[PDB]
């Protein structure tokens, strides 16, 4: 911060891609509700026991946890113990959303929501 | 956003500090010599005496 | 100030520099909805009997 630079030199001022969200032009509808872990940006939600907004996750117990459906994709990011507000309709991009591993190719992605208002598909 | 953010500036603030006269105020003579030294001369004259 | 020998050349003082704040706003959206149920009963500034 102090010094400046004398010598010669290059450098990126900077770099930009835009993000593309929506994929279709179904209605939106969004609901706040209180978090119970820490929640990224468009990261996919579920619902645990207590009813909090636990970021999603299959493969939860024996039984299948409350976890393992997934509801909401959130919209801005916060901690546990602020609540969040996500869409809870829409068609959706497949790629700029935040997924978690092994829930990699195209067609698990679509059955997370094979039934909601929620839809998604690829951009072009 | 984008590259960076963007801004609006707003004007400085500017906090300056002083120190004003307060024991200067008993200095009021002012003596400008080119000599080395100065001298005085104090005179206790005792009086009262039986 | 610092005292300095008439013959020696004298110290050297330091500078400062400054800081900065940055405020972004919040946002606020509050609405209704205007169903029939709203509409059609009785307001109160209105006669008895008919309407």
């Amino acid at each position: 911060t102090s010094l400046p630079n004398y010598l010669a030199g290059n450098g990126d001022l900077g770099s930009w891609e835009p993000t593309q969200i929506f994929a279709g032009e179904a209605d939106i509808v969004t609901e706040g509700g209180a978090a119970g872990a820490d929640i990224e940006i468009y990261q996919v939600i579920a619902k645990n026991a207590a009813g909090a907004m636990v970021p999603h996750d299959p493969t939860a117990t024996e039984v299948p946890a409350p976890q393992s459906v997934a509801i909401g994709i959130a919209a801005q990011p916060a901690k546990s113990g602020q609540n969040v507000p996500y869409y809870i309709g829409g068609v959706f991009n497949h790629a700029a959303l935040g997924w978690h591993a092994s829930l990699d190719t195209l067609a698990k992605r679509q059955a997370v929501f094979d039934r909601t208002n929620i839809h998604i598909g690829n951009l072009y | 956003a984008g590259l960076y953010t963007t801004y609006q500036l707003l004007e400085v603030q500017r906090k300056l500090k002083t120190l004003p006269a307060f024991f200067l105020q008993w200095f009021p003579r002012q003596i400008n010599f080119q000599e080395d030294m100065i001298a005085f001369d104090k005179v206790i004259q005792d009086v009262t005496r039986v | 100030a610092p005292f300095v020998a008439p013959n020696v050349q004298g110290r050297v003082i330091k500078e400062s520099g400054y800081n900065t704040k940055t405020f972004k706003p919040a946002y606020v959206k509050p609405k209704h909805v205007i169903d029939p149920n709203m509409i059609i009963p009785r307001q109160p500034g209105e006669a008895l009997g008919t309407g």
